[PDB]
Formats: C-alpha cells, structure tokens, sequence
C-alpha cells in the first residue's frame, strides 16, 4: 500500500518515506565514504572514526547522549564496507521525534577534542585482536592486497605501526572533504513525508559541495604467503571479473549457484553442486570448497575457496579446478541451469522479508543509481539470461591472469604456477 | 541485486552503543564443521558465546 | 626450557639496522626451497623448540666427513692425535637434499622509518666457475665501496 | 677464494660466551652517512657504542 515515496532535492539528496502500521519505527542515513578514498600518509582514518560515534558533540554532551537514549528503550549501530557507511537508529513509535535529534547532530557538526579521541586509541588493539580470531577475516585482507595496487587495497583496519599516531587533525579534515550533501542517502521505513523533510532543512545547508573521488583502482598480480601456527589451510585463487549494474554481470551470478556457494538441508551431504562431488572422488579426508564473488562498482573479482588438511592439500586445489574447466569447453544441461533460477530467486526474495534488510536493499540502490525497481522488475532481469552467457563467461576465467593467498602451515601448497 | 552483501562473500564488520561487535558475513556455512574436528579455540581475551544479545521477553 | 627467553632477546637486538630486514625478504622472495629460510627464528616458534629435534639434528649432520680442523701455532702430530679420538662418532654424511631452484618473488613492507631502501638483482653464476670472476671484476667496475676518508 | 665473505654481501652472525654479538658485515664501507640526516634511530631498548670487547690495557 503506498509502497514508496521517492523526492530529489536541488543540490542533489535522496529520501525514501515508506508508511506502514507497526508501534516500531527505524531511521537510516547512507555516505560514500569508506577505506578506499585513504591515500598513503592516513591509513586508518576510518576505522576511527566508527568508533567515536558516541563522543561530545556541539548541540549535546556524551552525558545526554550516552544516558537520554538508554531511559527509552533505543540503540545506535554504525557499519561500513570496503566503500560506504550507515548510521541506523530505531524505538518505538512515540519516542523517534527525539531520536533524529541526536542521530542528525553526530555526522553533521561533530568536535575532536584532545582528551577524549587521545583515550579511544586502545581500543583500536581490543576490537581488532577480537575479529582476528576468525580465520578468515585474516586470509581476505592478504587477498584484495594480492590483487590491486591503490585504492581498494587498504583494508578495513588500522595497522598496527599506527595505532598511538591517529591525530584529532587527521579526522577533521576526512569528514569536510567526504560527508557532502550530493552524496547522501535519507530512508524513513515507517514515517511519514512530510516530516522527513522537514529535518533535512537543517542538513544540507552547509557543507553541500562534492569531494575528491579519485584512484580508479589498477590491477596488479601479486601473491602473498603466510605462514604460521594453524592446524588447517585456508586458500584461494580469483581473476577479474565483470561490474555491477552490467548486462555481464548476471552471468557470473547464475554461474556460482550452479557450482555451489551453500547449504540447505542442515547435516546432510551436498548433492546439488558440481565442485563438492568431484571432489568427494578421490580424496577421503574432511575438507570444504566453495564459490566467491563480488561487484564492486568498477571491478568485480571472481573465484574459489577452500578448506583442508595440511598433508593433502595440492589435490583439493587441482581436483577443483578441474572441473570449472569443463564447463568452459561446452558441458552444460538445460534443468540444472533451471535449477539455478530457482536458488537465486528464492534467496532474493528472503533476504527482503525481515525489516533491517529492506532498509540496506532500498538504500543502497539510490546511491550508485537513483532510483527503486520493485522486486517485480527484477525478477525478468535473472530469468532472461541466455544460457551460453553462463558458458561464455566461464570461458574468460580461464583465461586471464591470477592472484593467490594462502595462510596455514604451507609445506605441500602449490605457488601460482601449475 | 546491488548491495554487495547480496552476492554473497565480502566482509563488512559493525560496532554499536549497546550490543557487542560483530563481523561479516558468510564466507563459510555448516557442513564445514558438520564433517567432525573443528576445535573451535577459546578464550584468547575472551570473544562472547553465541552473542547473547536477542532476547524473546 | 630456559633458553627460549633468549631468542627474543637476540632477534630483537640484530633488528635495530634496517638492512638484516631487508636482506631476510629477498631470500625468500628468490627461492622456493632451500635457501629461503632465514638465519633467526619464526616468532610463532619461539617456545616450542624441544630436546628431541637437538638430538636428531646433531646426530644427522655433525657427521665425521663434513668436518675441517684448523690450528694456526701448533705442530703437526699433536692435533693429528688429539682429533684421532674424534673419529670413533659416525662414519659417513647424513642427507644433504634440496637443490634450491629459482622463482620470482616481490615482497614489499611498509613502516614509519624516513628512508627507503631498495634491492634488484638477478640470477647468475655459482663459485668455482668461470663466469664468477668476470662478474667480480664487473661488480669493482661499477663501484662496490669506498677508499678515500669522506670523499 | 672460495668463500662468502671474500666477496662483500650477504650477512653471517656471531655470537660469543665473553664479549658481544655482532650482526656479520656491515656494507662494504660507511658512504650513507658521509651526506647528513642519517639520525641512527633510537629509543628501543638501545644497544651500546664502540664496541668495548678487547683492549690493549
């Protein structure tokens, strides 16, 4: 009913007003900024900057804010990609006129003051030794590294050279230069029109020009290896692939539901994808092979990766690979490609049913294209994919030039080379 | 299908004023451990169990 | 168990000149196999270096017939005597593998000294051949070294 | 001439039961310093001067 309610502004800003009919209420704000806009002299700008969203600012204190939320009921989260960042509030329906009070005050005109920001700098060491205890939040930071030579390189947090040197002059000037009114984004899920609006006159009026923007992202062929204390190998292999919003790119997301890329039946061996079969041939140890993708807005890579012992794994690598060989040269069926439409339509349609993932869909759509499809639209774009596009784009796989990153105990690991 | 979560791989992490920290999105699922020996190491500056933020009422 | 507190002490002390760094990526950026390794120890390997793998090294390796003694004022049947009570541990060498074959490696690292240093270089001849003197009298050809006092 | 030291490079360390260790060559000669600004960084749980391992009296 009303389904959505999009207006442009004259310096250019985008808000979305969807009514619905809940006691809840949730509010968002989308910017350009990220890790890739960093040059070499301020790695680690940005990570700091994520975490001061609850430090004194000009209109109220770190007392008011820290205590006037927490009497009603709300919260505050901040999370960022490689490039974008979004702040996201939410209570219940009576209490978010005071809300926007606070959330339009942190990014608009925030202060750094000495005392304070010289504080936050060990917990720069707390939360980054946490996310390490992962694996793998390790082997793909070695990987965008291995593959690109500026812009999309730097990961997404500080280096550890750097941790006690992250000055209050450093921040001020990344904020002027990157949070511009012609690069934001305004979504109100259960509100109304007229009032969404009216905050934002208060918004724009200072600060609207445009920013740097620049390191259009070249490609190198680096390899990294790492060795270290881990009782299993972590590895992949990628090559370029084709950008988002393209008629190409379709073609590579039809391409890894067929070979893999997740589980359904929970405890249950996988008997719908080519790469896990072809490998249960042969080797008769415990082991884990998936797909890989990404798009970017001017690049796109495109991959595999694995999971294995120490003592065989060149056979799980060269077993995998393969595989996605015989598709290039013409081995393909007309139901698995149907089967393939159905994966990707269904999960489509899932991840749009909760409601803190019907905010990130309609709001990341109206940064880098300006404007809603509804889910109708979409679903002729998969569907209308001629097969031979999933053959053709295996084919460029194939053949182009490969970065490696493999991080466990690496004695048997072959180099990118065979 | 824009929005790169939805194709499926590359990290994004979060950090919030009342819930604890959180990262990423699948690069693995189940059936990774589902085959036995994944021991799962512990208390290194301990990171929470299961994350206990989500509650019924 | 008591000397593994040692091995930080000695890494972190030959470290304090930035060219013992350097010079420890550009094996490894060079080789595959044999002589990549570098001449300190892993720090993920510090504590867990165990009397088993002594043993086994010494005995593989120390063997009788890699072995040169040397003495520089001394007279001939003396040390012929004294080493001839130095025989009666193994008679012939314990491996020896590893042919050390070649790859191209770049390997960059980044940090807050204010002065860059730098490395290429190329494959080339081994000792004991022809080739190696020729490119000695190339390397004092292009300038290897100092001689005069701050000139 | 047979060796690795005969022909100036690559390092070979030292180490003593009486006096200090010491990190093989240094270069063939000193010329980085002979220009100015090579300050010889410091403040890192430092390691002396001159060497003072053997003397005359």
């Amino acid at each position: 009913p009303q389904d959505l309610e999009f207006t442009r502004l004259p310096n250019g800003l985008v808000i979305a007003s969807l009514e619905n009919y809940a006691p809840a209420s949730r509010i968002g704000l989308f910017i350009k900024a990220g890790s890739r806009y960093e040059d070499s002299n301020n790695l680690g700008t940005s990570h700091l900057l994520r975490l001061a969203s609850s430090l004194t600012t000009k209109g109220a204190s770190s007392f008011k804010i820290t205590r006037g939320i927490e009497a009603v009921g709300g919260k505050l989260s901040v999370t960022s990609t490689r490039e974008s960042m979004a702040y996201t509030v939410e209570c219940l329906r009576d209490d978010i006129e005071i809300l926007m009070e606070f959330l339009l005050n942190v990014t608009a005109a925030p202060e750094f003051r000495r005392w304070e920001v010289a504080a936050l700098q060990s917990q720069l060491r707390i939360d980054k030794a946490v996310a390490f205890q992962n694996p793998q939040a390790q082997v793909l930071e070695n990987l965008h590294a291995a593959a690109y030579r500026n812009a999309l390189a730097n990961s997404l947090y500080c280096p550890d050279y750097r941790i006690g040197k992250v000055t209050p002059d450093q921040l001020h000037y990344y904020v002027q230069n990157h949070f511009t009114s012609a690069r934001m984004a305004l979504i109100g899920l259960g509100v109304s029109h007229p009032v969404l609006k009216q905050v934002a006159e208060r918004f724009l009026n200072m600060r609207g020009g445009l920013g740097l923007s620049g390191a259009k992202a070249k490609y190198r062929g680096g390899e990294i290896r790492d060795q270290n204390g881990d009782s299993l190998v972590h590895a992949a292999l990628v090559a370029e692939s084709a950008a988002t919003g393209s008629a190409e790119a379709n073609a590579f997301s039809v391409l890894q539901h067929v070979l893999g890329a997740g589980p359904h039946v929970k405890r249950g061996s996988n008997a719908t994808s080519s790469l896990y079969q072809a490998v249960a041939k042969g080797v008769h140890q415990p082991f884990d092979v998936s797909a890989f993708n990404a798009s970017y807005s001017d690049s796109g890579l495109f991959g595999i990766y694995t999971i294995s012992q120490a003592a065989s794994a060149g056979d799980v690598i060269k077993s995998a690979y393969d595989q996605v060989k015989a598709i290039a040269q013409g081995n393909l069926s007309n139901t698995d490609v149907q089967a393939a439409k159905n994966k990707l339509k269904a999960g489509y349609l899932m991840s749009v049913e909760s409601s803190e993932g019907f905010l990130d869909e309609v709001g990341s759509q109206a940064l880098v294209a300006g404007s809603y499809m509804q889910p109708s639209t979409v679903l002729q774009q998969i569907d209308s994919v001629a097969d031979a596009d999933v053959i053709n784009a295996a084919k460029k796989f194939v053949s182009g030039r490969k970065s490696m990153a493999a991080s466990g105990n690496l004695g048997h690991t072959p180099f990118v080379d065979e | 299908m824009l929005s790169v979560a939805s194709r499926s791989g590359p990290f994004a992490p979060v950090l919030s004023a009342t819930s604890r920290g959180v990262a990423g999105a699948l690069r693995p699922l189940v059936q990774a451990a589902l085959p036995a020996t994944s021991e799962s190491p512990v208390l290194d500056a301990k990171r929470s169990f299961l994350c206990r933020e989500s509650l019924s009422g």
